[PDB]
């Protein structure tokens, strides 16, 4: 609970952003998105408008993980119980918002390697659910209560412990968070003024209560902890779900938090309500379909549905929650089809490779080399098959699209740095192993950083910095080794060295480099 | 370690006068053992911040025989605090038993020695219990900053002393100041209910009447304040400025007194057994 | 004459049969408390656990020579690292001097300053050691050549500084004078910026008996670069609000809302101006902090003769307590 006090302080003095949204994703989301926890971590975000693909730079956020229980650990106090359950990284998502906050507007988040996205019309929701923490505290006042009286550790505390029994009855308690987001329903502004009107209708027809326990509990930690205080005032805790993957999540909101949601958090109609009202008044059954005429009048009123609907073809897909990852595989795509037209393109001429490694292969293994001779073609066309097939979450750490970001960041007419990588520095080719027996599946985690030279009578020398792994290109069987420079020239090495050099050409829009430049790098 | 200065040819008349002086420090520049007498000269009255600033740039020395060839005199701290010594009572008030002294330049530039006989003149300071001193320095200070016995300003280097006062000054907020401040109201609250309470502010101190003419909400929370606490350091802060305060704008104790069995004051104009603290 | 102190210890850091006597020897505090005080200690924004770290990376001893101690900072002739190097008898030295420096460079960016860590013994004279154990023994007050080493070749002794430190100030300042009596001061000089800083030693004699305004103006680029660069890191809020501006017309005004005391808590009072003093990331006095020093004792004379030294005069040992120059 740190992390959100942390975060809601760095906004409030700082305002790199104009709000903000408390969320606590749990074990099992973490470990479906590919991340995992009890490894160091580093946090990021960054928020991507839709359909124009302009995105705010990076922006550091404290974030802490619990190990135990986690929903329990901002419901209880520390030395009354012990929370219990699953547990996930608290972390604090930057929004754009303030009159009319616009839906399909995701926020992403960035963890370790991988990244997750937020759309807004998930994060948000519109009731809160108030009513049910009333009934958290008191058992939480009770559950006080029976400690003070049967440990007998203080006076000042057995005073409170006094007053609290003859205020409410002493009769049991425990507190469970699982209990919260089942039982629970939401709390809606108006049902105190049905019981008010009620109230008149039916007579018609003829210290406080709980800063016992702030003053008591602030001795027997000694330590008023004002990280503890939010825990003594109402929260609220929404069980929501997620696009990306399907699995759960949590959205609290403390009542004095200045975040989305509580008291004195600033709130803007969900913008889908005047798209349903226009959708049906016209007539049509989509957004996109309206008649211009009839556009004009809500680009006339709202600055941020412009682009959406005005330019004929917008530069990413509108009104899909699957934006980005659209955009991820359609770059993939545009690599694979470099890479392989070039290898295409290099074997094309009925070839006869030269080893363009220096190996020295011993006189008993002329059978292998015969036998790597034998299954060069299968083992190509599996390569390509293989390269192909892949999904694209599993392919940008490799090196493939990291040397296909490297050559983008010239053309693209601005700065842009790394995340945890040194520049390239063309000249050094980024290796992607595969396995060559067999089923064909890449073996590196990390690529790796091999630097070639130009040695006796054109045979490149290899040496690589950076990485330290072993049987480099092609010097052992069972690894087809590829890779691409920052130039993006590539070379393919079989075992005992046999390959060639081959050139590359990108194909790819300029219209939409920026995009992918801010998603994959941090343009500072 | 007894410094030597020697005098040139002086009147008959004014030996018999210098004579008289046993007891008032002089201000060498350096302490070499021996030296002149043209070296230790002061003008007469004026600016009296400039002579109280050069007090701490040069060190003293107190004289103890005197001699119509030779002056002997005791170089008074530099690396002694036992010198059990005797100095005269040079000062208006009236110093008792157990009083840590302090040396102050004279007052309305009355009181000096005009040696005709070689023409140049010595402003022996007077001595003054620290208790006194303190208020005369502060009210000097004070009204030297107020212009952007009563003798008159310099405004040549009255840009230092007030500029040292507001430098003490203004290190002295830290982010824990504002939360020691927003406790003002409650302060006050408190300077009714009990009397102790209202007599530890003073009558016009520029915060009772601060107290009902604002108000100020509840302290923002600073970075990091779930492990760092700010009101400590804030008062350590005080502690180690204010201990050295009394220092920068005016002079250090430089002695105290000490007595057997006489009567406890000594009136001014009379020798006083001090040790050197 | 003149009283000692005797401190057994380990040979770690002063290594008495490496040099020979007559050289300051300083007392280092438990290191447990230093990294206990950090965890409340280091500002805002900053890591909170690195002198632990740093501490835990360079594993009582607890005397330290100066000697030693000046070749861990910025300023230093490489002449005197090559001969604390190739001279110290001991394994591991210059790794271990190394990680002195991080452990210092640590203590300044957690603001726990080594001036709080550091107190000052007066010149070793004597020592018997078993292996990698010492029992070294330093004066106290009175003049150095009082005493009596067991060396037979010179009995007495004199105060040896390393001259690539020791800086002059009167001849520095050109006050005009005329060589007396000076004082004698051993300043820190610390600098502020984040992952990019370093402290300064500096021996320093003069007649003036307050520093002061003398090192201000001597530091004033230190001072300068320091306190600008020094907040950094730390979240200031967007720009301040006009009801931080405290509102000074209302003092003498006849007219003007009042409240007498006892009626505070939420009556009818609500008709008070607002002022909301709000200091968050400002230059604190920590921030400012360049230099601290400490007066020695007294000195005649120093000459310079042979590696470069510079032989004391006649100095006489007194101890006083730190002092901070911030403003």
């Amino acid at each position: 609970m740190d992390a959100h006090i942390a975060n809601e302080t760095k906004q409030q003095m700082t305002r790199f952003a104009p709000a903000l949204v408390h969320v606590i994703v749990p074990d099992p989301l973490l470990a479906r998105a590919g991340v995992d926890p009890l490894a160091p971590f580093a946090a990021h975000a960054q928020t991507r408008y839709h359909g124009s693909g302009v995105c705010e730079p990076w922006v550091s956020v404290f974030a802490g993980h619990v190990q135990t229980g986690a929903v329990e650990s901002v419901l209880t106090l520390p030395p009354l119980q012990r929370p219990r359950g699953p547990g996930g990284l608290f972390v604090s998502l930057p929004l754009a918002l303030g009159a009319h906050f616009d839906g399909f507007t995701t926020a992403a988040l960035r963890v370790g390697a991988r990244e997750l996205v937020f759309t807004y019309d998930e994060l948000l929701p519109a009731r809160t659910r108030y009513n049910v923490d009333g009934e958290r505290l008191e058992r939480l006042c009770r559950q006080f209560a029976n400690y003070a009286r049967a440990r007998r550790v203080a006076p000042a505390v057995a005073a409170a412990g006094g007053h609290i029994d003859a205020l409410l009855p002493p009769a049991a308690a425990t507190i469970d968070g699982e209990a919260q987001l089942t039982r629970g329903g939401f709390d809606d502004p108006a049902a105190p003024h049905a019981r008010d009107a009620d109230r008149e209708i039916l007579s018609l027809v003829r210290l406080t209560a709980l800063d016992w326990l702030d003053a008591g509990y602030a001795a027997l930690a000694g330590g008023d902890a004002p990280a503890h205080v939010w825990r003594r005032r109402p929260v609220s805790l929404v069980a929501r779900r997620h696009y990306q993957t399907g699995e759960t999540f949590v959205v609290v909101a403390y009542e004095h938090s200045t975040a989305w949601g509580g008291r004195r958090g600033p709130r803007g109609e969900p913008l889908a309500r005047v798209l349903a009202e226009e959708c049906e008044r016209h007539g049509v059954e989509h957004p996109r379909a309206l008649p211009a005429e009839a556009r004009r009048e809500l680009v006339r009123r709202h600055a941020e549905l412009a682009v959406p609907l005005g330019d004929e073809e917008p530069p990413l897909p509108v009104f899909d929650a699957t934006a980005e990852l659209v955009l991820l595989e359609r770059f993939r795509n545009a690599c694979v089809r470099a890479l392989l037209a070039g290898v295409r393109e290099s074997v094309r001429r009925e070839p006869r490779m030269r080893q363009i490694i220096e190996f020295a292969i011993r006189p008993r293994d002329r059978e292998a080399v015969l036998d790597v001779a034998g299954r060069a073609p299968a083992l190509l066309d599996a390569f390509a098959r293989r390269l192909e097939h892949t999904p694209a979450r599993e392919m940008v750490d490799s090196g493939l699209m990291t040397a296909a970001a490297a050559h983008l960041a010239a053309r693209a007419t601005a700065g842009y740095v790394t995340f945890e990588s040194g520049p390239l520095l063309g000249g050094v080719f980024l290796f992607d192993y595969y396995s060559a027996g067999g089923e064909v599946i890449r073996v590196t985690r990390a690529p790796l950083a091999v630097a070639v030279e130009p040695a006796t009578r054109g045979q490149f020398a290899c040496r690589f910095r950076g990485a330290s792994h072993r049987c480099l290109p092609g010097e052992s069987y069972a690894y087809l080794c590829v890779g691409v420079s920052r130039d993006l020239r590539a070379l393919v090495v079989l075992p005992g060295g046999f390959g060639f050099f081959a050139t590359l050409r990108l194909e790819w829009p300029a219209a939409l480099v920026d995009p992918v430049l801010e998603r994959l790098c941090r343009r500072v | 370690m007894e410094v030597d200065i020697a005098l040139p040819t002086l009147s008959p008349g004014d030996l018999s006068a210098l004579q008289r002086c046993e007891g008032r420090v002089v201000f060498l520049e350096t302490l070499r053992r021996h030296a002149t007498l043209r070296e230790v000269a002061l003008p007469c009255g004026g600016d009296v911040l400039a002579a109280m600033a050069a007090y701490r740039r040069r060190f003293a020395a107190v004289i103890t025989r005197v001699t119509p060839h030779r002056m002997l005199a005791t170089p008074l701290g530099v690396g002694g605090r036992g010198q059990s010594l005797v100095l005269q009572n040079t000062g208006p008030f009236d110093l008792t038993n157990g009083d840590h002294v302090c040396l102050v330049p004279p007052l309305l530039g009355d009181e000096c020695l005009r040696l005709t006989s070689a023409n140049l003149e010595l402003r022996f300071p007077m001595t003054l219990p620290l208790a006194q001193a303190r208020e005369l320095t502060a009210r000097v200070v004070a009204r030297a900053a107020e212009t952007l016995q009563l003798p008159p300003p310099h405004r040549d280097n009255a840009e230092a002393a007030t500029r040292s006062l507001v430098l003490n000054m203004i290190f002295l907020l830290n982010e824990g100041a504002v939360i020691l401040l927003s406790l003002i109201p409650n302060l006050l609250t408190l300077g009714a209910q009990d009397g102790y309470a209202n007599a530890v502010i003073q009558l016009g101190s520029a915060t009772r009447e601060l107290g009902q003419l604002v108000r100020q909400p509840p302290p923002p929370l600073p970075q990091d304040h779930a492990r760092r606490f700010c009101v400590f350091e804030a008062l350590e802060a005080w502690i180690a400025s204010a201990s050295r305060l009394g220092d920068t704008l005016g002079t250090r104790p430089v002695a105290r007194v000490c007595i057997f069995d006489g009567p406890p004051t000594v009136p001014p104009g009379e020798k006083a057994a001090v040790v050197e603290v | 004459r003149a009283r000692l102190i005797r401190q057994v210890t380990l040979a770690d850091f002063c290594e008495p049969q490496a040099e020979r006597p007559g050289l300051v020897v300083l007392a280092l505090r438990h290191p447990a408390d230093l990294a206990g005080a950090a965890y409340a200690a280091t500002p805002p924004g900053k890591n909170h656990r690195d002198l632990e770290e740093a501490w835990l990376a360079l594993d009582r001893a607890s005397v330290v020579s100066l000697n030693f101690l000046v070749a861990a900072a910025e300023n230093a002739d490489d002449a005197l690292r090559a001969h604390v190097t190739t001279n110290y008898r001991d394994r591991r030295t210059a790794a271990r001097l190394e990680r002195f420096a991080t452990v210092l460079r640590a203590m300044i960016r957690s603001h726990v300053f080594p001036h709080r860590a550091l107190h000052v013994l007066g010149g070793l004279l004597g020592h018997v050691t078993q292996d990698r154990l010492a029992s070294v023994t330093c004066v106290a007050r009175g003049d150095q050549e009082a005493a009596r080493t067991n060396d037979m070749a010179a009995r007495r002794s004199q105060v040896h500084v390393p001259a690539c430190a020791l800086m002059d100030v009167d001849r520095e300042l050109r006050l005009g004078g005329d060589d007396g009596l000076r004082f004698a001061y051993l300043v820190f000089v610390y600098t502020q910026r984040h992952r990019r800083e370093a402290l300064r030693v500096h021996v320093a004699v003069s007649r003036l008996p307050e520093l002061g305004d003398a090192l201000s103006f001597l530091l004033a680029g230190t001072r300068v670069d320091n306190a600008i660069h020094g907040t950094d890191e730390a979240d200031a809020p967007a720009a301040p609000a006009a009801a931080a501006a405290f509102p000074a017309y209302l003092f003498n005004d006849p007219r003007s809302a009042r409240c007498p005391t006892g009626r505070l808590n939420t009556p009818a009072a609500e008709a008070l101006p607002v002022w909301a003093p709000d200091m968050r990331g400002r230059a604190t006095r920590n921030s400012c902090m360049y230099a601290a020093y400490v007066r020695l004792g007294t000195v005649e004379r120093v000459v310079r003769r042979a590696l470069p030294l510079a032989h004391m005069e006649r100095f006489t040992w007194d101890v006083g307590a730190w002092e901070e120059c911030f403003f």
